[PDB]
């Protein structure tokens, strides 16, 4: 119970907003909108931002580590995939803002041990037809790291062993099949 | 540098 000093984190992080708008390219989309490195600047930038479930269909929340854009084209995306969460309609108003939160604490808590390093970011895309929340990794071939954030996640998130997550790689999602499950 | 669930969380509270 400290009385002055903040509370680092191990990575500065960035949040991107992403607004659909079909008349322009995806990447165009996408609007930085602040990087913070300590607990307490998370806190104070989550308060003051919409919960998912109140955003409009089309839109995305992506929290990435400093450096990383939140598209498959970053460096540290290309080889890469994601943990994919999804989600019906239904399941908006229980069960979206809590998969989030939680998933945002895994990031900046570094909740993966050694294969945190793996993490480049997550993603929530609130759609119509039904949203998705996942976690971005680096390298879809590093299948320890791939295994290990997948069933932390899931024990995490508190989902049932018969619901079963699937593991996309990004080229496979470009042009899906899952490469691991769990 | 880690944090658990618990942890961070509190920090929203305080
Ligand atoms: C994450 N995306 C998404 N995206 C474009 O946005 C489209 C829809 O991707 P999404 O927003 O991730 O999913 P969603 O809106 O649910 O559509 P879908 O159900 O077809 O996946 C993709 O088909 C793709 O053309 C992208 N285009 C580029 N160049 N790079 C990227 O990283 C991404």
């Amino acid at each position: 119970p400290e009385h002055y000093i903040k509370h680092p984190l191990q990575n500065r992080w960035a949040l991107w907003f992403f607004k659909n708008d079909k008349s322009k390219t995806w990447q165009a989309n996408l609007r930085l909108i602040s990087k913070f490195d300590t607990v307490e600047d998370f806190w104070a930038l989550y308060n003051h931002i919409q919960l998912s479930s109140n955003l409009m269909p089309g839109c995305d929340y992506s929290l990435f580590k400093d450096g990383i854009e939140p598209m498959w084209e970053d460096e540290k995306n290309k080889r890469g995939g994601r943990w994919l969460i999804t989600l019906n309609k239904q399941q908006r108003r229980s069960d979206l803002d809590r998969f989030w939160l939680e998933t945002l604490l895994c990031l900046i808590g570094e909740s993966f041990d050694d294969y945190s390093d793996d993490v480049c970011g997550a993603v929530v895309n609130v759609r119509a037809k039904g949203d998705k929340i996942a976690i971005w990794t680096t390298e879809c071939e590093n299948r320890e790291a791939v295994t290990h954030i997948g069933r932390v996640y899931k024990e995490r998130l508190g989902l049932p062993p018969k619901i079963v997550i699937g593991y996309q790689s990004h080229a496979d999602t470009a042009t899906t099949k899952n490469r691991f499950v769990v | 540098k880690r944090y658990s669930r618990e942890q961070l969380l509190l920090f929203q509270r305080l």
